[PDB]
């Protein structure tokens, strides 16, 4: 919760929004008086979205050990859509817990099924499902703007989620996050593959040419079909064109549907 | 659709055409083909799909088609497009041999053939060339052995071998290994049989299927007998004793 | 189910036919044909016919037939339903249309009493030999409609109507007399037509001045059974908006004047015949 | 046509008969500068507002009018430039018609030119109308004329005339106007007459200044040609009009 | 908040027209209800998102006022629900205690489910209850300053039951502003922060290009903080330029021939 | 809207909705789907460089071209796609002989792309008022290169877009900016023919999918002397055969 | 947000009257540079900055020859810039061997305008997406007129155009009165119209190669000030 | 419970 232990260096990547990231964590948190002159406390919480596994979470964990900053293990539909009773009762007890706490932030996920859509009026349809969705709502404004703590959501598809709560004071940004160039998936190879019996001297941008438009965690599988072959060799350690006969399994290996 | 650039024009994302990379993903449900430069002489080959022994065997028409003495040609896929290609090469071969007083090269042909084409891919009311075609044989008065494959794409790119069409990728491994650019074959039954074993995986010992011209020197050419081919279908065959 | 124990509104109350006019003789022509049964029904016995069994209107809306829908419960006192012939779809299939044997023997249990269907063009399809996936289902729900009014299941003492703005696209297995006798059709009516509808309203307010009408009804060629509503009010509507709480003919002017453009501008769209 | 309709492409008959392609159109001239177009009692006149968009344009410097051969004035509204291409058809076939016939050119039949090449850009799939609604009016031996211009085709021959954001505002005058005078008055005084009407038609716009243009003909004073007016003319107008209008 | 009427520009001609249709249902029963003529019990009305539609709602409760509750369908929507339908039809005794205090429902209807069928799922319990909280009621004059109504997205797309439009029926297209308007409303979005006024809204007033009144509202949000995204005190006025493109962010990536 | 693209795509002359228009563009891509082209400034020369993508080893390398001249003192390299380069190869130099005929002198190079970079513009509108020839634009990223008086040792880079640049040393292929990176950092004023001919292969060895020899590069120079042609392989096996003790450490 | 219709080709009004793909090309304009310029009774100018792609490359030539008493300048699209161009050259060089009265600079305008509206009505086609720039002289003297693909030509004083240009219209506004009262002095107006160029803009160095100006008046034939000359007048 | 799921409806 004190600690997610994920830096700048861990991320490759289009790395552009934590420098937009780098706004509101900041000035409500140490210095408005860049702009106590203009419109002060301007910022008041925001929001993050991007397709399934692009570092959307791990933007924000990048942080989060900086400003020895303080966030939360209890997310989304997993540990509160599933055992359930009085939901808000938790919440209560949460900014209970946060109501004096310090360098600490909310961020969950999974919202898809949460509060994104109603129900439609059907499915059956819930109601803890909203009442402790509102519930939030009330602690929401309690004191956010004066105060100093953050807020700060995810999806994996934000119009898919609820905009009937979106009710501006209440909500102020949400940013995009998609593939990255060759250079997000340039240095990534220099920390993924970094971890393996690997040979030294190796150029790693021809892969980055041939795998266009790509999310990257599954780089983590390529390696793990890179160091798969010094071993069908029953040799030791990894080439450069093992990458190439592994790119072509999983690509074009991949596009067929 | 006079004009209307209907999709052969729009560019992809990808940046491909549709059109055209659809159109040799159509050829490969075409009869295959084969071509081969020795030291001195070039080899062609065919098949005909099985019928029904009814397919007229005497005046089929077939795949080799010649040119002059000195000049063929062999295809793939399609076919009422493949014998205007033929027409309007001709065409131009009997009219460069009078307007410059002497005949064609073959550095000549497949790059007018190659570019035709291209003019078929990009202009209007136009549908491509569903077809893929190579060229073979002699400049005049030259040893030297040439053969160049082209597709509809318009680029024409020359070669040593080549397979078209139909498992061609079932073929041409087995040709990599026993052809080289070391050191040809000696003269032309060394080529043939060679040239032969590398499609029997197809085959089905259909000896009738497949038909076979060659090219030498001089501009000697000729078509070969049944026979001739039979008791090379059967000799190597005999050498299956393993 | 319940929902056939919530339409029930207003099975009875009495808003009687001197609060309509244009339909002299429709009504002629129809309380002829309804009441006799209800009233004395030995008559057809008396002589020796087949009664009736259904009755419908058409004509273009906002025009007054909902109200002669619910003039004669005026006249019967006995009993009414209202029901729509769109709120009945919904996912679970037959659900839809069980809930039409659920409330013709609810009429049984329970008579003198009738039946309203309005905008029955939803449900006033050809049968297609080709179709969707779904549209069918109206159709399977439609012909137990077709059934039960003359089916197999005999009927008496009970009686239904309905109306479009759309008499075309019918399945004409529907239209066999039989299953309704007679049909009429309800326009616009002719300007003094349009002129009892024109004072009914000034019939119960306050009014000051003497007719002038002849040349007011001069425009009221274009008008439909309904916009005059709307009309009357708005003279009020605005001759009070100076404070000035006792109505003119002065106002109205402005109003009835008014209206026809903004109509215009989205009006005369279709006739269905 | 609302969505999955008729009105996107021309040629199209909405089911009450109707070209809703055509129909925006009377709605972007709508969206357009303002003129008119009056019948004196021996010719015509009309006049624009010129619309400062800026400070740093030129009077007297970039004109709202074109002409005809000789005579017959024109003036554009809504769309300047669809207006300026048949205004050089305008010149065009009336030298066509002078070569031919040796003479100088009616006005009557010169709608029945200009009144269907627009009409022959109605009709087809893979063409525009004309965003427009023209004026033009002129003298003859037959006496002096005045026609609006719609992009349907559906010109008629007026005593007066408008357009622009401004009509029901301004036509008003013209029709409170002249029953005041069945007369049908002269030329000069019919001029500050009118430039009362666009000192009093820009009050929608008064985030703005603007300026004008005139133009003049009649047969008293030019011998029935068209030209502009300078000097003490419309100046000692637009300080009257501007001074009885307060 | 309390405030004014307008809060949205210079659109008196609506709004001073409006209420008229409202005044009646406020007032005016002396000689209206000794007239007894129609009166428009909430006037339920539309256009769609963009517009300060709920402002023009809830700043004329400026003058009716009206407690800040006003809960919507998606309160309607629940599992077995009807309790929440209960809680529709209770609202208004509930409120005719003492109060001219008048909510605000708000309905996309079938923006859950599709249209294919114009025959369509007007929505279940709405439809019932609307018509008990309407067909059954009246205001007295007086601690009835207004009528309880709702609004929806656009009028194609409903199954008008009874009275549905028999008597409720006033509506308007809010017509979207010009140049003149909404160089005057960005004004009002920055009366809290002040910048370079070397160019004004009307500078900008000719420059805008398909903007509705809502997303007006995300330019000086943020283009104030475009700004002091270069942390300057004194607010510049150029940021708009490159932020008001950021609505949809134009893809801008180095223009290779323009 | 939802979709910018794909709904005003097929509509060949369309602006966008956003102003770029299209078609040009998914024009400008494919030029790095083929295969690398590399060139340099120098006053002594120019040098000129390929790969070849030698896919099996019947192909007789020597045969590909994507190198030729256009005259004796001017040569081009192309990319991406070869078939729809012929026409402009078959309308350049056309343009040089006649301006060598009608002004019977020798043609500029400035005064020759205009006349190419032009006629990729036929589609849609046309340069001098003309109408139309051709259905689609064509995409192959062009080097020009060669001595003139005026101006003496340059090269541009055409574009079908109609623009051209005059770099000093310009890349291609989808190995452009993972070069042209390294050369902007190496290119100097004052350089030789020779260190540039060494130079170039530094990236061949650098950006290419496999080890390269004879048979997977080939280069071509100019001088004001022979003016234009190209070098055989046992040259290319010369230069880098000594290019390595540069490399011993 | 939503898609719309009517913009798939360029001869379908809008529901309210815009011809929507007019409005996207003269999106790219202010998406493209700025090229700008103003008037003496005696003396007018064009001047508009550079871009590039790298160091290693040179800059886009921006203002073209027409004649010597015309010439122009542009900021958007290069081609129909020569297109027009290429035509442009052909009628001032045809008044100049068949009526050799030599070719005024307003009614150029008012026949490309008429280009541009034949080339916005009918289907196979496009429209010329550029907003250019343009002086002249002629016995009424020098002038300046503007260009857009509406065929909307407008004679002034002085214009900016192009991106980040709001604040250099804006101090020409606020600097009227003084820069034309001259004449025999187009060294000094330039010296306002340079700092004029410095509204909104980075230029951290010597803007030496980044810029070019030309000039003509009463006796200055048109010829482009290009190259370290330029520097001077920074 | 004394139930399980099972069910069927139209599509559009
Ligand atoms: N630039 C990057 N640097 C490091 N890891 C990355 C980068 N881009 C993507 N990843 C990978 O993406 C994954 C992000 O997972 P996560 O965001 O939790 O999934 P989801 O987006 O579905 O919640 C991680 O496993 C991480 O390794
Ligand atoms: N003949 C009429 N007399 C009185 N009111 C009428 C008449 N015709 C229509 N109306 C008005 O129309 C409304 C409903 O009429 P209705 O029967 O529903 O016609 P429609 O079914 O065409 O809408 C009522 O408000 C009523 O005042
Ligand atoms: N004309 C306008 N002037 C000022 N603000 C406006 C205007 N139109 C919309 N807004 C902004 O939009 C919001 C109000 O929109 P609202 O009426 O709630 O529309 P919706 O009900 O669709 O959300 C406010 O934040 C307001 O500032």
């Amino acid at each position: 919760e004190e600690k997610p232990d994920v830096t700048y260096s861990d991320v490759g990547g289009c790395k552009d929004q934590i420098e937009k990231l780098r706004e509101v964590v900041e000035l409500p948190l140490l210095s408005p008086e860049r702009f106590a002159t203009l419109g002060i406390d301007p910022p008041k919480g925001i929001l993050l979205y991007g397709p399934p596994g692009t570092g959307k979470t791990l933007c924000a964990r990048a942080v989060a050990n900086r400003t020895d900053a303080t966030f939360i293990r209890v997310i989304g539909s997993e540990l509160v859509q599933k055992y359930v009773g009085e939901g808000a009762r938790m919440v209560r007890e949460l900014f209970e817990m946060a109501r004096t706490k310090k360098a600490c932030i909310i961020f969950f996920d999974e919202i898809d099924a949460v509060g994104g859509a109603r129900f439609d009026d059907g499915a059956g349809g819930d109601n803890e499902v909203q009442r402790t969705m509102l519930e939030l709502i009330t602690q929401l404004d309690g004191f956010d703007p004066r105060g100093n703590i953050k807020v700060m959501f995810a999806t994996n598809r934000p119009n898919t989620l609820d905009p009937a709560l979106l009710r501006p004071g209440r909500i102020d940004r949400k940013v995009e996050f998609s593939l990255p160039d060759l250079e997000g998936r340039a240095n990534i190879f220099r920390i993924h593959s970094k971890s393996m019996s690997v040979e030294r001297g190796i150029r790693w941008e021809l892969i980055s040419r041939l795998c266009p438009n790509s999310t990257g965690a599954e780089l983590r599988s390529v390696c793990t079909e890179a160091g798969m072959f010094a071993i069908r060799a029953r040799r030791k350690v990894a080439t450069e064109k093992d990458f190439l006969k592994a790119v072509d399994k999983v690509i074009s290996g991949y596009k067929k549907f | 659709m006079s004009g209307y650039d209907r999709a052969l024009s729009i560019f992809s994302p990808d940046g491909h055409i549709f059109q055209v990379e659809y159109a040799l993903e159509a050829v490969k449900r075409g009869t295959c083909a084969v071509g081969v430069k020795g030291k001195n002489c070039v080899v062609l080959g065919c098949e005909r799909r099985s019928t029904l022994k009814l397919q007229d065997t005497r005046i089929t028409p077939s795949k080799v088609s010649k040119i002059d003495s000195h000049v063929v040609l062999s295809f793939s896929g399609l076919n009422a497009d493949s014998r205007i290609l033929i027409e309007k090469a001709r065409v131009e071969a009997q009219s460069h041999r009078l307007t410059l007083e002497d005949p064609v090269t073959v550095e000549y042909l497949t790059r007018y053939v190659a570019g035709v084409q291209q003019r078929y891919t990009q202009s209007g009311g136009v549908r491509p060339f569903g077809v893929s075609t190579l060229i073979a044989g002699f400049d005049p008065r030259d040893d030297e052995p040439k053969l160049y494959q082209t597709e509809p794409s318009g680029i024409y790119s020359s070669w040593s071998a080549q397979t078209i069409g139909r498992n061609s990728k079932t073929v041409r491994e087995f040709l990599e290994k026993n052809y080289d650019r070391k050191e040809p074959p000696a003269t032309v039954e060394e080529c043939v049989k060679l040239t032969v074993r590398s499609l029997l995986e197809v085959v089905q010992t259909g000896a009738k299927n497949i038909e076979i011209t060659v090219v030498k020197p001089d501009s000697d050419i000729v078509a070969l007998s049944s026979e001739e081919i039979n008791q090379y279908v059967t000799q190597i065959e005999q050498e299956k004793q393993e | 189910d319940p929902l056939v124990y919530n339409m029930t509104s207003f099975e009875q109350g009495e808003i009687t036919f001197d609060g309509i006019g244009g339909l002299t003789e429709q009504i002629r022509e129809l309380r002829e044909v309804i009441e006799l049964p209800l009233k004395n029904p030995e008559i057809f016995q008396r002589v020796g016919i087949k009664p009736p069994k259904g009755v419908l209107l058409y004509g273009p809306p906002g025009t007054g037939k909902t109200l002669l829908a619910k003039a004669v419960a005026a006249t019967i006192g006995a009993n009414f339903i209202f029901s729509p012939a769109s709120g009945i779809v919904d996912k679970y299939i037959g659900e839809s249309a069980r809930i039409i044997r659920e409330m013709f023997a609810y009429a049984k249990e329970h008579e003198p009493c009738i039946i309203f269907m309005d905008e029955v063009d939803a449900i006033g399809g050809r049968r297609f030999s080709e179709g969707t996936s779904a549209d069918r289902e109206i159709q399977r729900t439609l012909m137990e409609l077709l059934t039960q009014m003359d089916g197999f299941d005999n009927l008496g003492q009970t009686k239904i109507i309905m109306a479009t703005n759309r008499p075309d696209t019918l399945d004409p297995a529907l239209l066999r007399p039989g299953r309704l006798d007679r049909k009429v059709e309800i326009p616009l009516p002719n300007e003094a037509g349009r002129l009892e509808i024109f004072k009914i309203h000034t019939a119960k307010v306050k009014k000051t001045g003497e007719f002038d009408f002849e040349a007011a009804v001069k425009m009221s060629d274009g008008f439909n059974g309904a916009d005059i509503r709307n009309c009357a009010t708005e003279a009020g509507f605005f001759a009070i908006r100076d404070d000035r709480d006792h109505i003119n003919p002065d106002d109205l002017m402005k109003a009835v004047r008014k209206v026809a453009e903004v109509k215009k501008l989205e009006g005369t769209i279709e006739y269905q015949k | 046509s609302i969505g999955t309709g008729y009105d996107l492409s021309n040629s199209v008959f909405s089911p009450d008969g109707r070209n809703f392609q055509v129909e925006y159109a009377v709605k972007a001239v709508e969206n357009g500068t303002t003129s008119i177009g009056i019948k004196c009692n021996d010719g015509v006149v009309f006049a624009v507002e010129k619309l400062i968009t800026s400070k740093l344009l030129v009077p007297q410097k970039n004109v709202k009018i074109q002409v005809v051969d000789r005579h017959i004035g024109c003036v554009y509204s809504g769309l300047i430039p669809d207006g300026r291409h048949l205004v050089n058809r305008g010149r065009e076939e009336a030298a066509s018609f002078k070569k031919l016939y040796k003479t100088p050119i009616p006005i009557p039949a010169f709608a029945d030119r200009l009144g269907q090449y627009v009409q022959a850009h109605t009709l087809y799939n893979s063409v525009r109308p004309f965003g427009v609604s023209t004026i033009f009016g002129g003298v003859d031996k037959n006496g002096a004329h005045l026609y609006m211009l719609e992009p349907s085709g559906s010109y008629w021959g007026y005593k007066g005339a408008a357009t622009g954001k401004g009509r029901q505002s301004a036509k008003a005058e013209l029709e409170k106007l002249v029953d005041h005078h069945p007369e049908g008055l002269s030329a000069r005084e019919a001029v500050k007459q009118a430039a009362k009407i666009i000192y009093l038609a820009h009050e929608d716009n008064k985030e703005k200044d603007f300026e004008l243009e005139i133009s003049w003909c009649s047969l008293s004073e030019t011998n029935g040609l068209h030209k502009f007016v300078k000097g003490d003319l419309l100046q000692e107008a637009i300080d009257f009009a501007q001074k009885e209008i307060n | 908040p309390t405030e004014t009427y307008s809060d949205v520009g210079g659109l008196d001609k609506q709004i001073e027209e409006l209420v008229e249709a409202i005044v009646l249902p406020m007032k005016r029963a002396d000689k209206f209800k000794d007239m007894g003529i129609r009166a428009p019990k909430g006037a339920l009305m539309y256009g769609p998102p963009g517009t300060g539609k709920t402002l023009l709602a809830r700043a004329c409760a400026a003058q009716t006022n009206a407690t800040f509750l006003k809960l919507a369908a998606p309160q309607l929507v629940q599992m077995y629900i009807g309790e929440g339908a209960k809680l529709v039809r209770d609202a208004f005794a509930l409120a005719k205690e003492k109060a001219p205090t008048i909510i605000f429902i708000d309905e996309l209807d079938a923006i859950g489910t599709k249209r294919f069928d114009s025959e369509k799922s007007g929505d279940r319990e709405v439809q019932r209850t609307m018509l008990e909280l309407l067909n059954q009621l009246d205001g007295f004059s007086s601690d009835d300053r207004v009528k309880v109504l709702a609004a929806t997205n656009r009028v194609d797309v409903l199954d008008p039951a009874l009275l549905r439009s028999g008597r409720l029926d006033r509506k308007i297209e809010f017509p979207l502003p010009s140049e003149d308007s909404r160089a005057q409303i960005l004004q009002i979005h920055s009366r809290k922060m002040t910048t370079d006024d070397d160019i004004n809204w009307q500078e900008l007033a000719r420059s805008t290009d398909e903007f509705n009144g809502a997303q007006l509202k995300a330019v000086t949000v943020e283009a104030g903080m475009i700004a002091l995204r270069n942390g300057q005190s004194s607010v510049k006025h150029e940021d708009f330029v490159e932020g008001i493109s950021e609505v949809q962010a134009r893809k801008s990536k180095s223009v290779s021939f323009y | 809207m939802f979709l910018t693209r794909s709904e005003y795509d097929r509509g060949v002359s369309t602006f966008s909705p956003e102003g770029r228009l299209f078609q040009v563009e998914y024009s400008l891509e494919a030029i790095k789907l083929g295969s690398t082209a590399i060139g340099i400034a120098t006053k002594e020369g120019v040098v000129l460089g390929v790969e070849k993508r030698a896919t099996s080893p019947l192909l007789e390398s020597d045969s590909i071209e994507k190198i030729v001249e256009i005259d004796r003192h001017i040569g081009c390299a192309m990319s991406g796609l070869t078939a729809d380069a012929r026409s402009m190869i078959e309308h350049a130099r056309t343009a040089a002989v006649t301006h060598n005929l009608y002004y019977d002198e020798d043609i500029n190079v400035e005064s020759l792309t205009q006349s190419v970079c032009d006629l990729a513009l036929r589609f849609g509108e046309g340069a001098s008022g003309e109408e139309r020839l051709m259905s689609r634009p064509f995409g192959v990223a062009l080097l020009i290169a060669g001595h003139d008086a005026d101006d003496g040792y340059q090269l541009f880079h055409a574009e079908p877009s109609g623009t051209f640049y005059r770099y000093n040393a310009k890349a291609i292929g989808s190995g452009s900016e993972g070069a042209q990176a390294e050369l902007l950092n190496e290119w100097h004023s004052s350089l030789t023919l020779k260190e540039a001919e060494l130079l170039v292969l530094k990236i061949l060895k650098q950006v290419m999918e496999e080890k390269l020899d004879e048979n997977n590069a080939q280069l071509s120079c100019i001088t004001k002397q022979d003016g234009f042609k190209i070098y055989d392989n046992e040259k290319t096996a010369e230069l880098i055969k000594e290019l390595k003790e540069k490399e011993a450490a | 947000m939503f898609r719309n219709n009517y913009d798939g080709d360029t001869v379908t009004f809008s529901p309210t009257g815009r011809l929507f793909q007019v409005e996207y090309a003269l999106e790219a304009i202010k998406q493209g540079s700025v090229t700008v310029g103003l008037r003496s009774n005696t003396h007018a100018v064009l001047v508009a900055l550079k871009r590039n792609a790298d160091e290693l490359s040179s800059y886009q030539k921006k203002i073209i020859k027409c004649d010597e008493h015309m010439g122009l300048s542009l900021a958007g699209l290069a081609p129909d810039a020569r297109v027009l161009s290429n035509y442009l050259r052909q009628q001032c060089n045809y008044s100049s061997l068949v009526f050799n009265r030599k070719l005024a600079v307003e009614r150029a305008g008012h026949l490309l305008c008429d280009k541009a509206q034949k080339n916005t009505q009918s289907y196979g086609g496009r429209p010329y997406g550029v907003g250019l720039l343009i002086i002249g002289y002629d016995k009424s003297g020098a002038h300046l007129l503007e260009f857009q693909p509406s065929g909307n030509v407008t004679e002034l004083y002085g214009t900016a155009i192009g991106a980040r240009s709001q604040g250099a219209k804006t101090y020409l506004e606020r600097t009227l009165d003084t820069f034309i009262k001259i004449d025999g002095n187009p060294d000094e107006l330039i010296k306002a119209g340079v700092e004029a160029i410095s509204q909104s803009l980075r230029d951290e160095s010597l803007t030496v190669d980044n810029l070019s100006i030309a000039i003509v008046g009463k006796d200055t034939p048109f010829t482009i000030y290009d190259g370290e000359a330029v520097a001077k007048y920074i | 419970s004394a139930r399980l799921g099972g069910a069927s409806i139209a599509v559009q």
